[PDB]
């Protein structure tokens, strides 16, 4: 079987080298024609064309990062590398390591994808979220929480500890820290009356807060 | 050109 | 570069329609040994790339025989004569014969429902982060079709462009809708010298905007 694996270190910082390797099984580079490469699609983007390597050390590049890239391989060890100097934030995507020969019986394509590495590329340190309630104004209801300024990736999210699926929409987040966002619809009889309340874990900062949302009064 | 053969 | 402009970027379709995606090079795609390395892939939410299509019309093994390609020098397209389920994704061209290799940005084929108006929402500032000295205001447009909606922020009467985020969700497994989240975020200076807020979408279901608005020393 073919198979390939692409390993990553998940986030790094702006001026810093990214590294990152592939190790493929089911063919070898060695073989006459036959080459590997990488793509990259940043968050909800397009996929970007960055680099592929030939059995015969002849090397292909983006221009654009040119200036940035090489990559290289170790046949014996059945791997394929790519480094990328002075990231930035830009650089922040999903990595592929992609199989592409030269010759039609190889299979001249991109036929042969792996899982792909999620690279980040943030100056933050660790930061715990600002939960907010968000009631509604004066004069079905919708309840909403505003989760800011975290780092990194992810945060849970819950109405009443699970016990509110319907009418939930929460949303992804968005950037160096990250903002979310999440709405609930409930019949207008239901709330005030009826607590409402807004669970937020941030696993990576030990991070867990419970916020009521309280209607609002005179004062 | 990329590296392709025919 | 060569370009590859796919049209439309949304596709619409009811299962059991037949869809087209044009892609347009802008300069030949036939390499100079005799071939067009034109490819179609298809992206599923949070899968990698699989390819469908290569030199123009070549199906690849296991691509059912609902999926054809066309075309020649610089005008391709993709046909779909019954789009089933599990058709719904991303779908990129790709030419692999000049350096740098380029995807088109990406089709959308989504599913087609009746039109939706979006129940739109407006929150101020919490206590909590205003007592913290931040100042945030969203907005929450929930469940409207089709996708696209200009959002706008108005203080006191003049337009904010500065220090929005927006947050789309993709479109709901369910009922088909798109919902959307907009925050204002200001100081709290910003926010305490101001007093009219609101959120204002224009969407095809009205024919003029939806106003949501309230005013800071009322609240």
């Amino acid at each position: 079987q073919v198979t390939l694996k692409e390993s990553g270190p998940g986030i790094l910082k702006p001026s810093q080298t990214l590294s990152l390797t592939c190790s493929f099984s089911g063919f070898s580079l060695s073989t006459s024609g036959m080459g590997v490469g990488w793509i990259r699609q940043p968050s909800g983007k397009g996929l970007e064309w960055l680099a592929h390597i030939w059995w015969d050390d002849d090397r292909s590049y983006n221009p654009s990062l040119k200036s940035q890239l090489t990559i290289s391989k170790d046949a014996a060890r059945n791997q394929v590398f790519l480094r990328i100097t002075s990231v930035d934030t830009a650089d922040t995507a999903t990595y592929y390591c992609v199989r592409r020969a030269h010759t039609t019986v190889l299979g001249d394509w991109f036929a042969y994808w792996g899982q792909g590495t999620l690279v980040t590329v943030s100056a933050a340190k660790t930061t715990a979220p600002s939960v907010y309630p968000l009631a509604p104004v004066c004069g079905s209801v919708t309840l909403g929480c505003l989760v800011k300024g975290y780092f990194p990736e992810p945060v849970t999210l819950t109405w009443n500890s699970g016990s509110l699926s319907s009418g939930v929409h929460t949303f992804p987040a968005v950037l160096d820290l990250y903002t979310l966002s999440s709405s609930v619809t409930v019949t207008s009889s239901t709330w005030p009356s009826q607590s409402i309340t807004c669970n937020v874990a941030h696993p990576a900062s030990s991070t867990k807060v419970d916020k009521k949302i309280e209607p609002r009064g005179p004062t | 050109e990329f590296r392709h053969e025919a | 570069d060569v370009l590859m402009t796919q049209t439309p970027l949304s596709l619409p379709v009811s299962l059991g329609d037949q869809a087209s995606i044009s892609c347009r090079s802008s300069q030949s795609i036939v390499h100079s040994n005799g071939n067009t390395y034109l490819e179609w892939y298809l992206q599923k939410p949070g899968q990698s790339p699989k390819l469908l299509i290569y030199k123009v019309s070549n199906r690849f093994s296991g691509v059912p025989d609902r999926f054809s390609g066309s075309g020649s020098g610089t005008d391709f397209t993709l046909k779909i004569s019954r789009v089933e389920a599990e058709d719904l994704g991303v779908y990129y061209c790709f030419q692999g014969s000049h350096v740098p290799l380029t995807f088109g940005a990406g089709t959308k084929l989504e599913l087609k429902r009746a039109d939706a108006a979006p129940t739109v929402s407006i929150f101020p500032p919490s206590s909590e982060q205003l007592t913290s000295g931040g100042a945030s205001v969203v907005c929450f447009l929930n469940n409207f079709y089709p996708k696209d909606i200009n959002v706008k922020w108005k203080i006191d009467g003049s337009e904010r462009q500065n220090g929005v985020l927006n947050s789309w969700t993709d479109q709901d497994s369910k009922d088909s809708t798109y919902s959307m989240s907009s925050t204002l975020t200001l100081t709290k200076d910003e926010y305490e010298r101001h007093n009219s807020y609101t959120c204002e979408a224009t969407h095809k279901t009205s024919t003029s905007p939806i106003v949501k608005s309230f005013n800071r020393n009322e609240c």
